[PDB]
């Protein structure tokens, strides 16, 4: 899972 | 704001800094974006999935 920039 | 990863597709720096382009399941090449290390915590699996496709073609 990553943030989504 | 934190999504689950399908897999990376590339790397690159920007200004010093490494970001990888990131796939996003359940998503297309469309929605792809390039994510800071920071983001990629999580990411380890994939990112060494990643890096060892880089080795090999080479």
């Amino acid at each position: 899972f990553a943030f989504k920039s | 704001d934190v999504f689950e990863v399908e897999k990376i597709l590339d790397m690159k720096t920007e200004g010093g800094k490494v970001l990888y382009k990131v796939r996003w399941k359940g998503y297309t090449s469309d929605d792809d974006t390039w994510e800071p290390e920071i983001h990629l915590e999580d990411c380890k699996e994939v990112l060494l999935e990643f890096r060892k496709k880089i080795a090999e073609n080479k």
